[PDB]
DNA sequence: ATGGTTGGGTATAATGGGAGTCGTCTCGGATGCAG
DNA sequence: CTGCATCCGAGAGCTGAGGGAACCCAACCAT
């Protein structure tokens, strides 16, 4: 379309990476500067 | 330390077997184990699987952890029963202890018969562990009034319980027992045509050696579906670095071009 | 955690060092929160379908 | 309405398995010895 | 209670391209 490129995201493969740290019976999370919780996949594994 | 089948085998060797006369008794002693059993159920009017549940807590003991209230409770509601109709309790306790004998003494028919039963996809331990499922089942099933040997009816429960076990659990994809009993019969029938044969045998000739009902259409399907998955990794190429899984593509999510 | 601390006053240095390396782990214990227990499993989680397709 | 599926049974006697590996180096606990 | 001193087990060793073994028996649910 002529424009330039959007910022990047987090790739796919950290989130591989999240999910088999997770497997393995080990709590992985991401953080902000406050400490709080940061959901990286956008709502769509928490019941 | 390692090798969990020497510690199996030693832990099976460490209980002595039984003679004739041990044996006989055991069984008697269950018989009339389940009578009693049968006898308080009626006795009390309760349903018998869970007076049952109360005799087995009973006998395993507070070292097996159903709740240590409602056993107590029902065990002293059967205390209340008057005398002479109590000795069936007791009957039912040893009962049960006999049978826990006779399974730890006849376990070594399990590693007997299983011990012809490996390379089928299934480890030993687990045709080991199988073939003990069979012989509870074979105990708790003995008639001894046709004074037979136990042997005798736990091989075959034995030889049902490992066979169900493979036709189970030795497949990724799971088949019915029936259809893999089917497989079964084609492959017998496909080797011992080539061994008389002298040849790799054609579809044809095992669908006419089969019978009616049997083309060889339906022999094509049948060796289809008998097909198991690969692995994702296996090694291509000299070098430990290429696997097959990283040559196969994504044709499910939209590629960048369509969806722009 | 007392009880180390108690044996950290001892003359011995291998016993000292025990002593130490047996802290090590018991304070990471309190101050990360973790419980032991949580060490033992006893539901195992089971990967998305996706990552072993 | 139809096949394909699901669970249950077989009674001389049958009672401790079976495969095996060798031409590497370096680092950090572990065990047993003299002082 | 020190210090030596082997003794054993664990974990590593370039990139990239390319690599290809039962049978029967009878009930029961999906569609």
């Amino acid at each position: 379309k002529g424009e330039d490129v959007p910022e990047p995201s987090v790739p796919e493969s950290f989130r591989v990476l999240v999910k088999e740290l997770q497997a393995l019976a080990l709590d992985v999370q991401t953080l902000d500067e406050k400490d709080n919780p940061v959901d990286i996949f956008e709502g769509l594994a928490s019941k | 330390t390692s090798d969990p089948v020497r510690q199996y085998l030693h832990e099976i060797g460490q209980v002595p077997l039984l003679t004739l006369e041990e044996e006989v008794e055991l069984a008697r002693k269950v018989e009339e184990g389940m009578e009693a059993i049968k006898k308080l159920s009626e006795i009390t009017g309760l349903d018998p699987d869970l007076i049952r549940e109360v005799v087995r807590a009973k006998i395993l003991g507070s070292a097996r952890v159903l709740d240590p209230k409602t056993v107590e409770e029902i065990d002293q509601k059967l205390k209340s029963l008057p005398k002479e109709h109590k000795r069936y309790l007791h009957i039912a306790r040893e009962g049960e202890a006999a049978r826990q004998h006779l399974i730890e003494a006849n376990l070594r028919l399990v590693v007997s018969i299983a011990k012809k039963y490996t390379g089928r996809g299934l480890s030993f331990l687990d045709l080991i562990q199988e073939g003990n499922q069979g012989l509870i089942r074979a105990v708790e099933k003995f008639e001894y009034k046709r004074r037979f040997k136990f042997s005798t009816y736990a091989t075959w429960w034995i030889r049902q319980a490992i066979n169900r076990a493979i036709a189970d659990q030795a497949r990724t994809i799971r088949i019915p027992v029936h259809m893999v009993e089917t497989i079964n019969k084609l492959s017998r029938t496909a080797r011992q045509l080539q061994q008389e044969l002298g040849r790799e045998p054609t579809y044809e000739e095992i669908a006419e050696a089969m019978g009616p009902g049997w083309d060889a259409k339906r022999v094509e399907e049948t060796l289809k579906i008998a097909q198991e998955p690969v692995s994702l990794e296996t090694p291509i190429g000299d070098e430990k670095d290429s696997f097959y899984g990283d040559f196969i593509p994504d044709e499910h999510l939209p590629s960048p071009v369509d969806a722009a | 955690e007392k009880e180390l601390l108690e044996e950290m006053k001892h003359p011995s240095r291998a016993r000292r060092a025990k002593a130490r390396k047996r802290l090590e782990v018991v304070r990471a214990f309190l101050d990360s929160g973790n419980r032991p227990e949580w060490m033992i499993l006893e539901a195992v989680p089971v990967l998305p379908p996706d990552l072993r397709p």
